[PDB]
């Protein structure tokens, strides 16, 4: 025999997916998956999470407005990440006012029921709705890949603000065009489809095409991608970190052994100290814009006029050269330390202020991207027991094969409604 | 190209005085830094001495601190290093060597070009010609195999001394240790062949051994017991 | 004052294979250090400069490395010119020149039991006065062997001295002498006169005599 | 005061491979070496191979080159050693013996028992 619908509820209309491959089947207005009380508790549900989130993204976009600047390129994806999500969390807002009004039509009365989801962009007022939520919830992914890039070329390319700042419009070009693109693909094939727990229209919901492909797979490059230039910057500021340590090492053992000649005798242990500056000298030199080696250089070129005066058998002498070091010392290298430390000021302040943001950004899509792999490997299962569970009422559809029994937890669909919108608030902490 | 020469290497009593002169052909003595590295006989090499002939900043290692100095002038383009009361572990061969001045690249080459070296040695025995003595294998030391068969020369010296067979008609299996020194300050040189059965050819092995400075040449017959 | 320690004194490696040389400094030199190779009887080359570039001339296979105290030559492929003594220098001032002990290299084969013979003092000997007995070693590769001089079982010292080759071009083999002097009142002591070694590619100690 | 012990052997076919290990007690094993021997009727006590702490070297013998592979494990003060191509001519008890010298000369006093190994 094969697969079936029944003769209740059929579209003739804007045909679009077809439901459980036959076509012209569409789903109903009721989801009928979770009947009776408890969906419109999924309803409140939504309208609750909405206020908050609502109360904490845009609550962000009159923050930064106040200011608007004194953040910095690397600090700018974050004002735009935002506003992505500002609209974001909007549009749920809208699903919870209208409720299912346009998320799909009652269609007319030649059949039993007629109400039956929309699908395609055949009817205005849900294509809109498509278009403002995807297009701001792929950009708000990528802004933060963005955020991701120039944290990697500001720690680990070493690129100044104004190099970063020239590339702006580079950056926007692809942050409002990598989404702009996409959701204009989609437009193409019509595979926008309705729902139900909140009435606002997205894709890949009914289809296991759409959320594969261009759903999940982009959501997991741009983590991939963003996990990989962070924990490229990470490992490049560890090491820039290091490098300063052990300057700051060899200019200790500089400082402590210019102390302890400058209050001892005899000429014994001024040329074992005189040995370790150079050796510390080097070191530094080699660590390493040409003006600070050149000062190393005539630095250790000191150090080597020490130890001929002290090689020689004078004290006093040797003492005075060994303090003459201060002067060349202090105006050609002492400011690049504290060039240094004014610029490297500090990136843990950005580095903490990243990782706190993906920190809370990154484990509420994890567990988002979480539940759409748990949807793509058990939809099919869960259309053939809705279809045997529900044979009884209508014609009987496929009687043959129909041996299969998971239904699914409702305790999973309101997470992933949730961490759709949990991520949008990782920006308060920003703030 | 540019090179280093040394000269006055030879034979000197203990206690002595000795001069050692390198001579660098090219480059000047004072665009470089002139070192002095010796080498014991079958040890390391161990650092002597620097000269500097920008402004003079001479040198020595603690072992010759005080006894040894060292010189270089620009007009002849050398430099000297002489000896004050020299002793007897100071018989060694010294190579000089070239360093340049910071900063740059030559002061971070180390000592790129190295003079020949001369070797020295302290004579306290006058010369002598060695004395040659046969070691004649025994009657029962594998009889129709393999057999060895040398001889000994002790008592010589300076240290350069030849030894052939038959006046080199015999390359097969021969083995020349190196000479040693004695408790008397001479020395011992030992020279083996494998002659295998046939009672060694049943021809007379002979040991021409040359030495120059004693102007001898002492042929020792030697036979089998 | 700056001790350099180079433990590995001897290697060997058969040609092809890799030859590794480390150096450890008692203070925290800088990247100043440098790698020579001497053939015996000529004057060292330099092989490493500044602890890792290469000197040119010399070929790419040498390579140099620095880990905080410690320095690393390496030869990856090992030709048969690269048979030589290898140096470790410090070098952070002209009057801080300290080298290290020398890695000698040398080619490995198979081991070889030695042969041992003893020869009597010459007759010409006891008419000097002095006479002297040898005892030497023959076609033995690993060059840790030992000797002992017994008379009567009586375990001599200081008066024996031990001269060895370099190693052969035929067939890579050492050769080992040990001579022992008495004077001639001192050589009618006792009947018999024994010399035992003791060698890694000999089970036992191998104990040729002569009787007097 | 110092006792050696060794395993493997038994009968085995020719062509086989073996792994024999020769692990001492009482005694520490980074300083010291070892040297496989071998006894065999009429002709006895040859020597096979040798590692000497950390692989700095191995050196084999004239027959048992190639196919003869020491391996070193401190930390278990045990040393293996590899069969490969096994000719059935070698009906010998291998042996397995302690350097007591520390400049390697070979001086060879603890002797332990051994193990047998017969081949067809």
């Amino acid at each position: 025999i094969g697969f079936w619908c029944p003769r209740h509820l059929k579209t003739s209309g804007g045909q679009g997916y077809k439901f459980l491959g036959i076509d012209q089947c569409a789903p109903p207005c009721p989801n009928m998956y979770f009947k009776s009380d408890e969906l419109e508790f999924a309803k409140s549900f939504i309208g609750t999470v909405s206020i908050f989130c609502l109360c904490a993204t845009l609550f962000t976009f009159l923050t930064f407005l106040i200011d608007v600047r004194r953040f910095r390129y690397p600090e700018r994806p974050i004002i735009y990440y935002s506003v992505c999500y500002s609209i974001v969390s909007l549009m749920y807002f809208i699903g919870f006012l209208l409720g299912d009004s346009t998320a799909c039509n009652k269609a007319d009365e030649k059949l039993e029921l007629g109400d039956t989801v929309v699908l395609g962009s055949q009817n205005k007022a849900c294509t809109v709705l498509f278009m403002l939520l995807y297009f701001f919830t792929m950009a708000g992914t990528v802004w933060w890949v963005i955020l991701t890039i120039t944290w990697f070329l500001a720690a680990g390319r070493k690129w100044s603000c104004e190099a970063i700042e020239q590339k702006a419009v580079w950056f926007h070009a692809v942050a409002w065009g990598t989404p702009g693109f996409l959701t204009v693909m989609l437009l193409a094939m019509n595979k926008v489809e309705g729902d139900n727990i909140s009435g606002v229209c997205f894709v890949g919901l009914y289809d296991l095409d759409a959320s594969r492909y261009f759903v999940l797979l982009p959501l997991c490059l741009c983590v991939f991608v963003g996990l990989s230039l962070l924990l490229a910057g990470i490992i490049s500021l560890n090491h820039a970190r290091r490098q300063l340590a052990d300057l700051e090492d060899n200019w200790e053992t500089l400082n402590d052994n210019l102390k302890v000649i400058e209050k001892a005798d005899n000429a014994a242990q001024v040329k074992d100290a005189l040995t370790k500056m150079r050796a510390a000298a080097l070191d530094a030199q080699k660590a390493t814009m040409k003006d600070f080696r050149h000062g190393f250089d005539i630095l250790v070129g000191q150090i080597d006029d020490a130890l001929k005066l002290a090689n020689e058998g004078k004290v006093k002498e040797a003492q005075a050269a060994a303090e003459q070091l201060k002067t060349t010392r202090n105006a050609y290298i002492q400011k690049y330390l504290e060039r240094a430390r004014s610029t490297l000021e500090k990136l843990k302040k950005f580095m903490i202020r990243i990782g706190v943001f993906s920190g809370l950004y990154l484990v509420p899509l994890v567990t988002l991207l979480g539940c759409y792999v748990y949807e793509q490997v058990n939809r099919i299962t869960w259309e053939i027991t809705w279809v045997s569970d529900h044979c009884r009422q209508y014609h009987i559809p496929c009687p043959y094969q129909a041996k299969a029994k998971a239904r699914p937890e409702l305790a999973l669909f309101m997470i992933k409604y949730l961490m759709t919108l949990i991520v949008g608030i990782s920006a308060v902490f920003w703030v | 190209e540019v090179q280093l020469v040394e000269s006055g290497g030879g034979l000197v009593q203990p206690g002595g005085s000795l001069r050692l002169s390198c001579a660098a052909s090219g480059f000047n003595v004072v665009d470089f830094s002139l070192h002095w590295v010796r080498q014991a006989p079958g040890k390391g090499l161990e650092w002597v001495a620097y000269i500097s002939s920008s402004s003079g900043s001479t040198s020595y290692a603690d072992s010759v601190k005080g006894r040894f100095t060292i010189s270089a002038d620009t007009s002849k383009n050398t430099a000297y290093l002489q000896m004050n009361s020299l002793r007897a572990e100071d018989t060694a061969v010294y190579y000089c060597a070239r360093w340049g001045y910071w900063p740059g690249e030559p002061w971070w080459k180390a000592f790129d070009y190295w003079g020949q070296g001369t070797l020295v040695t302290v004579s306290s025995a006058s010369t002598k010609g060695p004395s040659v003595f046969p070691l004649a294998p025994s009657s029962k030391s594998t009889s129709g195999g393999t057999a060895a068969l040398g001889c000994l020369v002790k008592d010589y010296f300076p240290e350069p001394v030849t030894v052939s067979w038959n006046s080199g008609a015999l390359t097969s299996g021969v083995h020349t240790f190196p000479a040693v020194l004695q408790s008397s300050g001479l020395y011992s040189l030992s020279s083996v062949v494998t002659v295998p059965s046939s009672s060694l050819g049943t021809q007379t092995y002979i040991c021409n051994v040359n030495h120059k400075p004693s102007n001898t040449k002492v042929d020792k017959k030697v036979e089998p017991k | 004052d700056i001790q350099m320690t180079q433990s590995p004194s001897s290697l060997s490696a058969s040609v092809g294979d890799r030859v590794t040389i480390t150096c450890r400094a008692s203070q925290s030199v800088s990247s100043a250090v440098a790698w020579y190779q001497q053939k015996p009887g000529k004057a060292p080359k330099l092989l490493i400069y500044s602890a890792s570039s290469l000197y040119s001339g010399v070929p790419s296979r040498f390579s140099g490395s620095r880990s905080g105290t410690d320095f690393t030559l390496t030869i990856s492929s090992l030709q048969p010119e690269d048979f030589a003594t290898y140096y470790c220098q410090q070098y952070l001032y002209y009057s801080l020149v300290t080298f290290g002990q020398g890695t000698k290299v040398e080619i490995k084969r198979t081991v070889a039991a030695p042969s041992v013979f003893i020869f009597p003092p010459s007759d010409s000997q006891l008419k000097s006065g002095t006479a002297s007995v040898v005892c030497l070693l023959n076609n033995f590769y690993p060059r840790e062997a030992k000797v002992q001089w017994k008379v009567d079982n009586a375990l001599q010292s200081g008066n024996s001295q031990e001269s060895v080759t370099e190693q052969d071009s035929k067939d890579s083999t050492y050769s080992l002498s040990s001579t022992l002097t008495l004077s001639k009142a001192d050589y009618e002591k006792h009947k018999v006169y024994a010399c035992e070694v003791t060698h890694q590619g000999l089970s036992s100690p191998v104990t040729k005599s002569f009787n007097r | 005061q110092v006792q050696l012990q060794e395993s493997g052997g038994g009968l085995v076919q020719p062509g086989g491979s073996l792994r024999l290990s020769c692990a001492a007690s009482g005694r520490t094993i980074s300083r010291y070496a070892m040297s496989w021997f071998r006894q065999a009727p009429g002709k006895e006590r040859e020597f096979v191979a040798v590692a000497r702490r950390s692989g700095d070297g191995a050196f084999y013998a004239d027959s048992v080159q190639g196919r003869f592979t020491v391996s070193r494990d401190d930390a278990k003060n045990t040393v293996y050693l590899q069969m490969n191509s096994l000719k059935p001519e070698d009906t010998a008890v291998y042996y397995c013996a302690i350097d007591s010298d520390t400049f390697y000369s070979g001086s060879y006093d603890y002797w332990g028992q051994g193990t047998q190994v017969t081949v067809s």
